[PDB]
């Protein structure tokens, strides 16, 4: 998946 | 003399960062006259991350959820909507310090300024480029969205980009201040990657311009290219295939520095064959693919050093 | 994750800029509360370059011959004296932008961001490290002089450098606001050279140490080594011998990352003896000296990505 | 000799 900063 | 990564300086948009909170999470988002802009996924959480739908998960917020704070001051939501992948959060008060400004969506290539922030609060400046599959090699931490990038010319600054996210890889993706991302990219939490990118052979040859303007020559030849000789080299080091607008825009820096492009080309062409061949150019022992043509007039000579 | 040259927002500095103009000569100059510092060479000329004495050339000066411009408005002065390598001019206006401030005087190895002006109109800001040999890797035209170099701890601003001069090799030499010279280097035109500069070794340690704290690590290995024979290595390759204050330094950044830093320097022996093996460390194919201990902590992450 | 910028 990813990071949402 | 001397060839750096400069960044714009960064005074006219450190006046436009703001804090903004909406329950648990908070973010830095950009105060332009009455107006603040900033991701839409500060109104998230949980699984919310996951599955989210932005519609339905705003429309159960009031302009009160919305804590805008402006150093140790504070802003009142009066109105919001959604604009694409951004909220547009209209305010009491208007930005005092708002500069001229105008929003425009950067080409793969371009490049600009980031400032970095951390709760509203300005921490760092760094240069960087659209990498052609649209993501960036930014240096951000969480907390670092809604930090946002842009360009001056003479006293007008032209925002082109806010931080939303950080790719497995590392990399950043984020969108013009119009809400609409750069690249397939979205506000979800999905298996999304970076597509393979490519060097950015506009800007490795303005570099190599530059190499020149600054005195050096070691890497040039007697040979010339046609463009197609050259795309069929460069594809398969990876690189962007060359067209005549590209040429075209290598116009002048020929010009300050009598060297054909095609002649480049074929300097470039030697390098790609021939390796480095254990030296540097204009320090670096790598081919630079962040300085664009108009990156190397603004901050090399008028004049050569021939 | 990302790790980049990361200059310190440039907005409260932008704010002291100012124009500075003594007959044909201009640069800029910079202006705290009621005073306006400026390269002492700004009255000068001719061969008033080569055999100069200030003292004399100064007597020969009012007030009034000093036109200090602020934008478009305009200061005047009421009192001048020199200061070594630098002119402290009053003025009748009080620099109502005035930050919270000091002067520091850094030594080598330490970093600073740099403010780039022309005509007291900043232009860029790229980040930069005093080397060994007392001179900046910077990028300078012509009338860049006055341009300066600061640090930012919370809200207050440590000036270190003012710009005065390019030397032959095409690197530049200033002094920090007290006027004093970094280096051997002084405002006449002489054959002046930098001496033979070294790789910072600090630097580069700490850069590992961020290298890892992103999360990569094939550069380490299983060996370990007195200081002593790591400095009979680094000496030959060019490197500032390491002393304990320095393995000290590297203390935290132990801790946080879990590695010993005689391990690290064996790590680094190897890839001095070894070369890179045909890969990057953070993006990077050579060795980067430019990042402090305190910029690591700074910009990298406060959890490891194990 | 050197450039007093």
């Amino acid at each position: 998946n990813s990071t949402s900063q | 003399s001397g060839f750096r990564k400069m960044a714009f300086p960064s005074g006219k948009v450190e006046g436009c960062m703001v804090q903004v909170t909406c329950g648990t999470t908070t973010l830095n988002g950009l105060w332009l006259d009455d107006t603040v802009y900033c991701p839409r996924h500060v109104i998230c959480t949980a699984e919310d991350m996951l599955n989210p739908n932005y519609e339905d998960l705003l429309i159960r917020k009031s302009n009160h959820s919305f804590l805008v704070q402006a150093g140790n001051v504070q802003l009142r939501v009066i109105g919001h909507s959604m604009q694409n992948c951004l909220l547009r959060l209209k305010v009491d008060t208007s930005n005092p310090k708002t500069p001229k400004y105008k929003f425009v969506r950067i080409q793969p290539g371009q490049t600009f300024s980031v400032l970095a922030c951390y709760n509203g609060s300005p921490s760092g400046v760094y240069q960087c480029a659209m990498r052609p599959n649209h993501t960036i090699k930014g240096s951000f931490l969480n907390g670092s969205c809604g930090s946002v990038g842009f360009n001056i010319d003479y006293d007008c600054v032209s925002f082109c980009y806010m931080h939303h996210m950080e790719l497995p890889t590392g990399v950043h993706a984020g969108t013009d201040l119009e809400g609409k991302f750069y690249g397939p990219f979205v506000d979800r939490q999905t298996a999304q990657a970076a597509g393979t990118d490519t060097t950015i052979t506009l800007n490795v040859l303005a570099w190599l311009y530059a190499a020149v303007i600054n005195g050096d020559r070691w890497f040039l030849n007697r040979f010339t290219t046609t463009l197609n000789d050259f795309n069929l080299v460069a594809m398969k080091y990876n690189y962007e295939p060359l067209t005549q607008d590209h040429v075209d825009i290598l116009g002048p820096l020929s010009a300050q520095t009598g060297i054909a492009v095609l002649d480049m080309c074929a300097a470039l062409k030697e390098l790609l064959q021939n390796g480095m061949n254990g030296r540097t150019i204009l320090g670096s022992t790598i081919l630079e693919d962040e300085f664009t043509p108009f990156d190397v007039v603004r901050q090399c000579s008028g004049v050569t050093f021939q």
